[PDB]
DNA sequence: TCGGATGTATATATCTGACACGTGCCTGGAGACTAGGGAGTAATCCCCTTGGCGGTTAAAACGCGGGGGACAGCGCGTACGTGCGTTTAAGCGGTGCTAGAGCTGTCTACGACCAATTGAGCGGCCTCGGCACCGGGATTCTCGAT
DNA sequence: ATCGAGAATCCCGGTGCCGAGGCCGCTCAATTGGTCGTAGACAGCTCTAGCACCGCTTAAACGCACGTACGCGCTGTCCCCCGCGTTTTAACCGCCAAGGGGATTACTCCCTAGTCTCCAGGCACGTGTCAGATATATACATCCGAT
């Protein structure tokens, strides 16, 4: 059973997604607020994955089906199939 | 789980309340399967008719409604072949808080005022719409040769 | 053109035409498909693939490599302004960030 | 068994990169990049044209269909670019 | 004014209330009633026919469906009824 | 005398670089680890592989990019260097999501 | 069912299950369609229409008002926490928009 | 002239079926009658890329379902399915 | 038929209620003349898109039908006039 | 002694009059005429319909209101009641509309 | 604290146009029969995905000194809210024209659809060179002392 | 303004590698050619409303006057992230194993498209009836200057 480690997105890696943004100094708090954004977003596109793979039987979620809930989500990727 | 107790309150109330003019209760053993005995309304074509129903209470009851079957043949616009009825309660309306009373109070007065609107058997309702004398006459012969 | 070869040979293109017209046939798109409509199709995405093929092989010529990688796509889409609203939505793999630092970002002495 | 078939337009467009840079090589994954480019352009552009013949109740998505589609999908210069090229194709076929 | 058992029966499986849940019609009926009403049943409001499930599904997250007042009273005061009931 | 370089330009120097680069940010396996969180909360037994992992992580990359660019932007407007939390949630609603 | 009736009384709804599947074969949406789909999409519109006008009734009867309005109808998408997010982007005609006020903008306490 | 074609009459049924006694207005009407098109074309739609995803050939009450999993809410679309499979339970029976 | 003269038709009170429904209570003076640029945009966008279509359809009579499908292509859909 | 309003009260009373009503703010003839204007810049000789500028402007009145709240957001973030030009850039930056 | 002035809310006629209801009908929906082909199901096999050590080790975590900066506060001139007299045209009704949207009989050519087949296109193999990695050297800011 | 020591960064030479590209064999999807039901252009007729005017009334915009709330420029503060050094830790590559369900193929069966015939549900149309906008006439919460 794994729980509450959200803090694999940590403090040095968020800092360096914010930097590739263009920050200069962060406020040490907003760590919290990324980590709950970060989340939202992963639960709704893994939702769309999940049942994508309910759909067809299928014991396992393939590339294929995150990417047309991409697709359906309005962040339409490239780079592995469609 | 608790339909079994349910069924034992619906048998304790027709106990106490045996409805006007009917009445109903288990056909053997099984609780289930059971049996009603009905007298026909006075204000309808069947004047003193006695009619025969087998209802089966299905497993989530009383959510899902029980299916009722008439057991003695009936020429009604409501009833068809095999003896069901064409009633809201029956299948769509069905609440789990309406009782045998209840319902039976809603098919005496569905037979007393036949509504060929929504019928099972097409022909007699249409007969019925035309002329509802010529169809007072043969329901009541009907019920004549059957329930006596 | 009269001709008796592959459609892409007599209409001078390079996109295949006979697959591009199956798959209209089975994209579940309309019940008959006109036979000019895979051909104007095919030179559609033909012109926008030749514009967007150029445009990164000249990036990648500015960054002196020769093969093509998708960081120099995704600075094909982003440098131009029209391009990109065309593909504004979509997210190139591997793409990173077109290098841009806000006027006011930039510190003072 | 034989493994299924599969397809990409990864031959096109490697002849109209030729064709258009002839000493420039691609990668795989921006070879994949490409694929599924093409492959959601030509998806939106017959999605547009469907929705359009329907729009009109026409059965039939002629070169009319798509030639709004793209003038549409396309901001200003793109789109008469392609729509001129897409008239030149036509018109050399039906030649 | 702590009603009896009788009104502490629902008026669906005649069981007593676990779990009550209150209708804005101040309409109470026993929990597992309530689950296998809104899904598997009319929507309804099973005594006076009302569609009551904007509120369900207002109430659904702040888990307010469940009735804690009343349920508090009757565990004070039943909780006997309530432990036999537990295991169905 | 110990060399301190002054604030700032450093943090300049990490962004130029990371606008430069292109790889990935985010360690794949503790993000595939709160993947199947989420999967374990949402199914059981739920299998996976490398290339949808890597699909949900450089879309989640992405995402948080683009969202760090308005809060930046916000930031800005609001005659400050540094990104707030309201900045976060403003960016947010104006984007059209949560509102 | 064995009701050999009109297919929306057969199934027990209102809205016409064999329109919908009209409309499913002339779509153009695929080659075959399955004679149970048009059962469920019409429950499913059915429950959402009925849901939609049980809220804009309450939205009427706060306004005591015996008709339905668009600004009925758009106090009761707004009012709610998810239809907003299912219509949030979408706009409604003569609706006017939710009454709100930010609290920074509120007068002075003096 | 023409035959229109119009949702009106099963709005205004559905309606008098819950509110026995508020009325509707024409704009009204026709904001109920774009809004159910709005969803059918939704749902219709992502059902027939879901048919088309597993290059199968017809939409069955499955895809129905899912797609409407995907579109609304969360228990939005729990009560749009339980609604489903209650008639399609009774349709079938 | 010569007409001319646009944008500066729409009234500076007509932005002010626009405003006031926004539900801002202090306006400044250059707001006003961005907002006319605003309308440019959005209205030359969406025309644009309604004749393109009317073109298409043999017809020169721009409907409310196809200004309603610019608004839900666009995903800026429109209620009450069809569709 | 004139009954001089304080600035803001009647301010605030307007906004609640106009909030809680639906009624077109934007005047008819002008904003059809500057339909026609632009509708004529892109196609000579074209005719519409009432239905269909209708239409227009009731989509125009639901953007602006919709921009006009997102300014409401990003000035009062700057600690500010005043909307600048800045505000309006900044929220349509946001959402990216203007590519 | 405070009493008029203001707008807001409440009570009542009335008259109005919109909504609900009845009718004709007619075309879309419904029931029956058929065929077949698409979908469900059994069998298998093998690709890869989970799982597991195990060594290395770049990077996360923590402490700490400190300096840039968000935040608190003051004034001051200014653009902005508020009110009024004025002007302007927006809205309402009423007329007239016709140009174009929309419906109708129809002919025809664009294309649905099937047998043959073959070569373009794809799966697998092989080869070398564009580029990754590394070490070293020269060039570009940078920050403390003036 | 300046220069100098110090890191930080682009560049050159070298070496290696694995995957990008070319070549070969083979299977099946595109092409040819023919037939035939049918969407659709198309000329023609109907009739709806959109344009344009025209007069008029009156509500809304304009320009101005005026008092002022505050946007902002500036100042002062302490506080809270940053850089860097030092320590630990799970990431990361490499390897090997089991099996499991993804994928593929062969067999069967029954759901549904297609056609045909039949019928009534819903829409166009007309018309009765009332919900509420409008208009007038009352009473009260509230603003702000005054206390
Ligand atoms: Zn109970
Ligand atoms: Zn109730």
């Amino acid at each position: 059973v794994l729980r509450d480690n959200i803090q694999g997105i940590t403090k040095p890696a968020i800092r360096r997604l914010a930097r590739r943004g263009g920050v200069k100094r962060i406020s040490g708090l907003i760590y919290e607020e990324t980590r709950g954004v970060l989340k939202v977003f992963l639960e709704n596109v893994i939702r769309d994955a999940v049942t994508y793979t309910e759909h067809a039987k299928r014991k396992t979620v393939t590339a294929m089906d995150v990417v047309y809930a991409l697709k359906r989500q309005g962040r339409t990727l490239y780079g592995f199939g469609g | 789980g608790s339909a079994l107790k349910r069924i034992n309150k619906e048998l304790s109330d027709l106990a106490r309340d045996p409805p006007a003019q009917c009445s109903a209760g288990p056909v053997g053993d099984d609780m289930f399967h059971w049996q009603a005995t009905i007298m026909g309304p006075n204000d309808s074509p069947y004047q003193g008719g006695v009619f025969f129903l087998t209802i089966h209470f299905p497993t989530d009851y009383p959510f899902k409604p029980p299916k009722v079957a008439f057991t003695t043949r009936i020429y009604h616009p409501n009833i068809n072949s095999n003896g069901s009825i064409c009633l809201d309660i029956l299948r769509s309306q069905w609440s789990p808080a309406l009782t045998i009373s209840k319902v039976l109070l809603s098919i005496c007065s569905l037979l007393c005022d036949p509504n060929p609107d929504d019928p099972l058997v097409p022909e007699i309702a249409r007969i019925y719409k035309t002329d509802r004398d010529k169809y007072n006459r043969i329901s009541r012969e009907w019920t004549q040769k059957y329930a006596m | 053109s009269a001709s008796a070869k592959t459609r892409s040979s007599r209409a001078g293109l390079q996109f295949p035409v006979g697959r591009v017209h199956r798959l209209l046939r089975k994209g579940n798109y309309s019940e008959r498909v006109g036979a000019g409509a895979p051909v104007y199709l095919a030179a559609v995405l033909e012109y926008l693939t030749a514009e967007i093929l150029e445009l990164a092989g000249n990036a990648a010529r500015d960054n002196k490599k020769t093969r093509i990688i998708p960081r120099h796509l995704q600075l094909a889409i982003r440098n131009d302004e029209e391009l990109n609203k065309l593909l504004g939505r979509v997210t190139i793999a591997q793409g990173g960030v077109l290098p841009n630092i806000q006027a006011v970002l930039l510190p003072k002495k | 068994r034989k493994r299924s078939r599969k397809e990409s337009y990864s031959i096109y467009v490697y002849k109209v990169l030729k064709q258009v840079h002839p000493d420039t090589g691609i990668s795989s994954k921006a070879m994949g990049i490409m694929n599924s480019f093409v492959n959601d352009i030509f998806e939106r552009i017959a999605g547009e044209a469907s929705r359009l013949a329907h729009y009109n109740k026409r059965s039939t998505i002629t070169s009319r269909e798509i030639q709004t589609a793209v003038r549409l999908l396309l901001p200003g210069e793109l789109a008469k670019h392609a729509v001129s090229e897409g008239t030149k194709a036509v018109t050399k076929y039906t030649s | 004014a702590i009603p009896s058992l009788s009104e502490c029966q629902c008026g669906i499986c005649m069981e007593i209330l676990v779990e009550p849940v209150t209708l804005p019609c101040n309409h109470t009926l026993c929990k597992p009633c309530f689950q296998s009403t809104v899904e598997k049943a009319s929507l309804c409001c099973p005594f006076c026919r009302r569609r009551v499930s904007s509120w369900t599904r207002y109430h659904t997250r702040r888990n307010s469906l469940v009735n804690v007042e009343l349920w508090t009273i009757i565990q004070k005061h039943y909780p006997r009824e309530c432990k036999l009931r537990a295991s169905g | 005398k110990p060399h301190r370089y002054r604030p700032g330009t450093v943090a300049l120097r990490e962004i130029r670089r990371y606008q430069k680069s292109t790889e990935l940010l985010i360690r794949k396996l503790p993000f595939q680890r709160l993947v199947r969180e989420i999967a374990q909360d949402f199914k059981t037994d739920l299998r996976f592989q490398s290339s949808a992992v890597m699909a949900l992580q450089e879309a989640c990359e992405a995402y948080l990019v683009g969202l760090f660019e308005d809060t930046n932007l916000c930031a800005i407007h609001a005659k400050r260097v540094t990104i707030m939390p309201k900045d976060i949630q403003l960016a947010r609603r104006i984007r059209g999501e949560r509102a």
